[PDB]
Order: structure tokens, then sequence, then C-alpha cells
């Protein structure tokens, strides 16, 4: 809101035009556009790397497992969703070697606990594809051991370093308030993310 | 790789 100029925002939207895929059929076009605008706050260096790797951010109008490429996850219990009685059929956002996201489910509490669905999922793709699983490196493990319970959801974020990475990334990039909150709660994580983007 |  003062840290990225109009030219850089437009460049990031242009990069995202070669990443984001809108679904076939009816969907909420305004909310899909809002998701793209939130994604455009991610540092352009990461967006450029996603584009070069041909990573697509698939926006969906239905359940993830109703897509042919995720049908294999029907009935599978996601990591961290044990005991919920729920499976991938119920999950609104996926990230890793692909990214798939239900339009309308961005906000925290819409079937998931992330501060923002699309930034959290895209962070997983950046971790895995762009940064070669940096969340599982020794350096990040040590930061996670200290700070990984300081964003809440201790049995998920505090247990899986890749989840703490993805959520911290989402705080860093969503808006000025979540960025400030991360700096206060998780100062080593904040510095780690700042240095990754240098 | 997949993650919720
Ligand atoms: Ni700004
Ligand atoms: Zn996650």
């Amino acid at each position: 809101g003062s840290h990225m100029d109009s030219t850089t925002i437009q460049q990031n939207k242009d990069t995202l035009s070669q990443i984001v895929v809108f679904p076939t059929g009816n969907y909420d076009k305004n909310e899909a556009n809002a998701m793209v605008n939130r994604l455009a706050n991610i540092d352009g260096k990461y967006l450029n790397a996603l584009k070069q790797n041909n990573l697509k951010i698939k926006l969906l109008s239905g359940k993830l497992t109703d897509e042919k490429e995720y049908a294999y996850l029907k009935g599978v219990v996601p990591k961290g969703w044990e005991g919920t009685g729920k499976t991938w059929d119920d999950v609104p956002g996926l990230g890793g070697s692909t990214v798939a996201l239900r339009i309308g489910f961005s906000n925290k509490g819409k079937g998931h606990d992330a501060i923002n669905l699309e930034l959290h999922a895209t962070a997983h793709a950046i971790d895995h594809i762009v940064l070669n699983d940096i969340s599982k490196s020794a350096q990040f493990k040590q930061i996670f051991a200290k700070e990984g319970r300081s964003l809440g959801n201790v049995n998920f974020l505090g247990v899986y370093p890749e989840e703490f990475f993805a959520e911290s990334f989402a705080y860093y990039y969503l808006n000025q308030d979540t960025n400030s909150k991360l700096k206060s709660a998780c100062p080593q994580t904040y510095s780690f993310l700042q240095n990754l983007a240098k | 790789e997949v993650n919720p």
C-alpha cells in the first residue's frame, strides 16, 4: 500500500497472467480477480520463477477433488487433518507441485485456517518448486523450532515446518497489518523471509 | 507434492 509502486504491481499482474488459470463455466469473476490482486503482492522474483517453471494457479468453482487431476485424493486424509473426519474432498486449497484453489474461500475460516487461502497455497509452490524445499532445511528447522507455535494452530503450524513456512509467507505478503504482526510474533522468521526476497 |  506504499511499498510497491504501480509499475511493479502491473508487472506482477502481467506475470500472473501467465500463471493463473480461470475455470471453465460459471464462476465469480470479481472474486477471482480479487484473488489475483492479492497474489500480485508477492515479490515479483517469486512470480517470475513460478512462470518459468510453468506452475499454474488453478482457480476453481467447485471441490478440488471434482477436478480430474485431483480425483485420486478422494477419501485421502490430508496431513494435519487427522481426526477431523474430513478428507481432501473438504479442503479448499492445495499447494506444492501444483496449486488449486476454490474461489470464495480466501478468508480465514472458510473451511481452512490460513490467513489467506491463495497466498498460503502459493507459498507451498514457492517453497517446493522455486526454493527446493527450503522449509525443510536445517536453517529453517531451527527458526521453526523457536517460532513455529507463535502463529497459533500449534498442532499444524507448530508440527510441520512447511506449514509454518507457508503461513508465515502468507502473513508477510497479505497486507501491511499481517506483515507487522509477523514481525512482532516471529522476528527470526520475518528476517528470514526478508532476506530470501533480497 | 500436495499440502493443505
Ligand atoms: Ni505498499
Ligand atoms: Zn499448507
